[PDB]
């Protein structure tokens, strides 16, 4: 409630006063900040501080929260637990081009091909997939 | 269990019929539920009952000549509330205002004394109303002593223990005496000893110059009674139920089969969908409701369309069932949504991973991160507290260095009311600590059976198949599926008594135990072949048989039971039984159904959220 | 009620003076309106369209109908809608009306011309009056007055769809029950809309109408009525016992009224047809 109402300084007092674990405080802040849809404060926990949390429970607070554009800044960071998740989550967010970008960064030519299949015959997306493909299967 | 409904109705309705003219009926709210199970308001109105009042809210009136009260006599609350209403009614009433009071099977002198002290009860008609073991479900008999668990273990209040042995006597005295009484635990033994003494009282009445002596013959239809205490298994009650009925109880709570959401539809085993889905695993039931929707829509929205009478009549006679199924299906779909919001949010699956990992003997500290997330997500209080207790109960005591980390989540999860929560957990012995002088797991022949000893899970996990990875959620071959592999001890300690085949397969655990297989398989009677395990559980062991010349004759007839002549078995849980245990007992009862009818008997039905919210409900 | 029938249209208004009043009923026709002879002229030429000087002089009237002839054209209006029901020329083209009148004891109109006198007679005064409303507004009444089953169902649907759209599902149940509309189609609607009362009602209404030869239908559908019947009562009865909290929430006196009303309807019916069930 304190985070949802913007009383972050008070939430910090509570966290230190009652010996609240960092993992607990992080998940509380993330859920409250999602309720307010505060994109910048959410990144401060999972993108800037690299909080040691699962990405599955994390994106359930972002993508299922109707913020696929916010998930887009946490997806490429999933290599800390599983690099394959940097493609799968972008596809779930509708970010077919970004998923192809991750395929390039991880040199995953199979993941790239899946994005091309998703693009199908639509060159509006196919051009971006081919542009990124040049850097996945070339070397 | 349904056979007792007539008896409960018989006495309730008999006393009401004894009241001449029209009457107003006053019912205790904590008894009204159990009463509603046996009779309907219309059943009572057919006997001349007009208005329905309650004691707790002091609801009174002068509209009828006769005023009738129904309440439990095990507490002064009702004696006071009744006297209070009587004094108010007499002051305002312009008529004779005759009063009638119906109490427990044995109206107490205390209750009558308190009533008499009012000074307005002098002409009151006070009589016994022997209602016990209410037919909550076809396979379940409950005394509905909802506060039994809390009082029986917080204050060590034996009230439900005394009521249970009397209630059990109230059945075997009509269907014949149990030829064998067995049980495990301090209160379980008490029930078993009370039953033996009550039999003596039935003969003693003649020697006391009172009632006529009963023959007290052994039953020809009942094989045995198994009594297990709540203290014996303090790990099972701390796991979340994974079955559909469990989803309803874990999220909303089931009482009187009524429950909150609409009180227009009752959900019980008579329902064509509930009988199929109630024991379904949560991972499966999400597909079963869709299976129901497909078969229901095919017969409800289609097939019958444009049909002539000759073919249409097939759907017409079934339509009432389709309409009820559609109404129950929407309700079931709403329950499915409640679980979906915990499985897509890593709440329900997260607590399950903790329960499965602890059950397997994983170091409990490793599950702490998963528990922290559940608290942070503001999941329901009982769902976090169960994980903040189970970890210590499984380990058999943990150092304070680690306990404190879990304890911090208990106070953080409950707020300032956690003080009552921690006190209740200790008193209910559902939380273990290494620093405690009572932190002693029972050892082999280590003078076991004391009140200061605890069940050695860390030993029994090898002695019994308490860890099962073979569970099939859709088509299970084990009770463990209820918890997805927990194979709860409270049930294993009963299965190993009910059948020798269960004893043989259950004790076939670790390589140092399976050698006893051939011994376990010889456990045709009593605790034989199971002594190794019985001795490692909390509390004393009871095993006694019925005396008399014909005891052998009845025993032979009962051990000769067959599918054309099934024999009844009583399984008794003292202090209340959880829904997980009920589902587990139905599973084994079905497997043994070919030879015997196994009935679940309890002091109460414990809601999964009743044990962990004792500090919430008593704090309101 | 009175009406003034004149040249250049007719005058109609409210005559609710009831009985006694002070001085004069000055409120009579206070809101009366003129209907300016729509489609009254006979377009055989400019002089017949102009209608100079001579119009009706007198107009024959019976309940809910106006009969007049102008310039050789005969038009009959239904006062219930204001529309023209009959529109035909004079039988003798060389004749014109000198006025029209009615015998109120014969409910018949007479038309006078210089050479001939004509009578105007309804084929079914009562049904011809009813129909204009039964198929337009009085959809429920139509289920009893209509001689045609097809008409009965057509009006029940128009009424039902309106009633359920506004939220009067109970009233819709009644109009459906009286109609011949198939059993399952309405049951499905009331269920999806979650209206237990409308669901139960439409059959009971039908059963009051169906009489005795139709009783075999009550036997075959008997499981349905008793199951729905009991389900409502189970709620009302369980509500009473459940506990003090629910009793305070849901008015216990309203519950009692529902219990007696519902039980009585079912129990009385099954007794009367007890030999068939």
């Amino acid at each position: 409630k304190l985070i949802k109402l913007g009383y972050h300084g008070r939430a910090k007092k509570i966290q230190s006063e009652f010996k609240v674990p960092e993992r607990v405080a992080w998940w509380i802040r993330l859920q409250a900040l999602v309720a307010k849809r505060d994109w910048n404060e959410i990144e401060e926990i999972s993108r800037q501080r690299k909080s040691p949390i699962g990405w599955e429970p994390f994106f359930n607070q972002v993508l299922q929260a109707g913020n696929p554009r916010l998930a887009a800044t946490f997806i490429p960071k999933c290599t800390n637990l599983e690099p394959g998740q940097t493609i799968t989550m972008y596809e779930k967010c509708g970010m077919r081009v970004k998923a192809a970008e991750e395929a390039v960064r991880l040199k995953d030519t199979e993941a790239w091909n899946r994005l091309l299949e998703a693009a199908g015959r639509n060159t509006a997306e196919g051009r971006e997939i081919e542009r990124l493909g040049a850097t996945v299967f070339k070397k | 269990a349904e056979q007792v409904r007539d008896k409960a109705r018989k006495d309730l309705l008999h006393l009401l019929e004894g009241v001449r003219g029209k009457k107003n009926l006053v019912i205790e709210k904590d008894l009204a539920g159990p009463l509603g199970v046996i009779v309907k308001a219309s059943t009572l109105r057919d006997y001349g009952v007009d208005n329905f009042f309650f004691l707790e809210n002091k609801n009174t009136g002068t509209s009828q000549r006769n005023i009738v009260f129904i309440a439990r006599g095990e507490s002064v609350r009702n004696a006071h509330a009744i006297a209070a209403q009587i004094k108010r009614i007499q002051r305002e009433s312009q008529t004779s205002h005759d009063f009638h009071i119906f109490w427990v099977p044995r109206r107490t002198l205390f209750s009558d004394k308190v009533l008499e002290e009012a000074g307005v009860l002098g002409d009151a008609n006070i009589s016994e109303l022997p209602l016990y073991f209410f037919p909550l479900e076809r396979d379940v008999l409950s005394l509905e002593l909802n506060d039994s668990f809390r009082d029986l273990y917080l204050a060590k209040d034996p009230t439900p223990v005394f009521l249970l042995s009397r209630a059990l006597m109230g059945i075997q005295k009509k269907h014949g005496l149990f030829p064998r009484i067995i049980g495990k635990g301090e209160n379980a033994k008490r029930v078993a000893d009370l039953l033996s003494r009550m039999r003596q009282e039935l003969l003693a009445g003649e020697e006391a110059g009172e009632s006529d002596r009963a023959g007290l013959s052994p039953s020809t239809t009942i094989e045995s009674v198994i009594i297990i205490d709540r203290e014996v298994d303090f790990v099972t009650p701390l796991l979340t139920q994974l079955t559909y009925e469990g989803l309803i109880d874990e999220y909303f709570g089931i009482q009187n089969n009524q429950t909150d959401v609409k009180r227009k539809i009752q959900l019980d085993g008579s329902d064509s969908l509930y009988s199929q889905l109630r024991d379904a695993n949560f991972a499966i039931v999400g597909s079963l409701l869709n299976t129901v929707a497909r078969r229901l829509k095919s017969d409800y929205e289609s097939r019958h369309n444009t049909k002539t009478t000759a073919e249409l009549k097939e759907f017409v006679k079934k339509l009432p069932g389709y309409q009820a199924e559609q109404q129950s299906l929407k309700i079931h779909s709403n329950i499915a949504e409640e679980i979906i919001n915990y499985t897509r949010t890593e709440i329900f699956n997260k607590l399950l991973e903790v329960q499965q990992n602890l059950a397997a003997g994983a170091d409990p500290s490793s599950q702490f991160d998963s528990i922290e997330e559940l608290v942070a997500r503001d999941t329901p209080l009982p769902q976090v507290l169960r994980l903040l207790c189970l970890y210590s109960c499984i380990s058999g005591g943990i150092k304070t260095k680690e306990l404190d980390h879990f304890r911090r989540l208990v106070l953080q999860g409950y707020g300032h009311q956690h003080l009552l929560t921690l006190h209740n957990l200790e008193r209910l012995q559902m939380f273990l600590s290494k620093s405690s002088p009572l932190a002693s797991m029972i050892t082999m022949s280590g003078s076991s059976g004391g009140p200061d000893q605890k069940t050695n899970y860390t030993y029994l996990r090898k002695q019994l198949r308490l860890i099962v990875d073979e569970v099939n959620e859709q088509d299970p071959n084990d009770i463990a599926y209820v918890y997805s592999g927990y194979a709860p001890l409270s049930i294993r300690l009963v299965q190993c008594v009910l059948q020798k085949q269960y004893l043989l397969s259950i004790t076939k655990g670790s390589g140092t135990v399976i050698a006893a297989g051939p011994v376990a398989g010889g456990g045709a009677q009593g605790w034989k072949g199971f002594e190794e395990i019985v001795k490692h559980a909390r509390g004393p062991t009871f095993d006694e048989i019925q005396k008399g010349e014909d005891k052998a004759v009845k025993a032979r007839a009962l051990l000769s039971g067959s599918s054309g002549d099934k024999k009844t078995v009583f399984v008794v849980f003292v202090g209340g039984i959880t829904f997980t245990e009920i589902a587990a007992l139905r599973f084994i009862a079905k497997q043994e159904e070919a030879r015997r009818n196994i009935v679940i008997c309890t002091t109460s039905i414990i809601n999964g959220n009743r044990m962990m919210n004792a500090a919430i409900e008593t704090a309101t | 009620a009175f009406a003034w029938l004149s040249s250049h249209g007719v005058y109609h208004g409210k005559l609710l003076l009831k009985g006694p009043l002070s001085e004069l009923g000055a409120k009579v026709f206070a809101e009366a309106k003129l209907l300016p002879r729509a489609q009254l002229a006979n377009p055989e030429g400019a002089s017949r369209r102009q209608l100079s000087t001579e119009y009706v002089d007198a107009v024959a009237l019976t309940q809910w109908h106006i009969v007049s002839l102008v310039a050789g054209r005969v038009v009959i209006a239904n006062r219930l809608t204001g529309s023209i029901i009959y529109d035909q020329t004079i039988l003798n083209p060389g004749q014109k009306a000198v006025g029209l009148c009615v015998d109120q004891q014969k409910s018949t109109f007479w038309l006078f011309t210089p050479q001939e006198i004509f009578e105007i007679v309804p084929r079914d005064e009562d049904r011809d009056i009813w129909k204009i409303m039964l198929q337009l507004q009085q959809f429920d009444a139509a289920l009893q007055y209509a001689h045609t089953p097809a008409e009965k169902d057509a009006v029940a649907i128009a009424s039902g769809d309106h009633l359920v759209s506004k939220g009067q599902f109970l009233e819709a149940a009644a109009v459906y029950g009286k109609s011949s509309k198939p059993f399952e189609e309405v049951a499905l609607t009331f269920i999806d809309n979650e209206q237990p009362d409308a669901l139960r009602k439409y059959l009971l209404t039908k059963l009051g109408t169906y009489k005795k030869s139709a009783v075999m239908q009550r036997v075959m559908i008997a499981t349905w009525l008793i199951e729905v019947f009991m389900a409502k009562l189970n709620s009302l009865d369980d509500t009473i016992i459940t506990g003090a909290e629910l009793s305070e929430t849901l008015n216990p006196n309203q519950t009692k009224e529902q219990l007696e009303a519902v039980r009585a309807e079912f129990q009385d019916f099954i007794n009367k047809h007890k030999g068939d069930l």
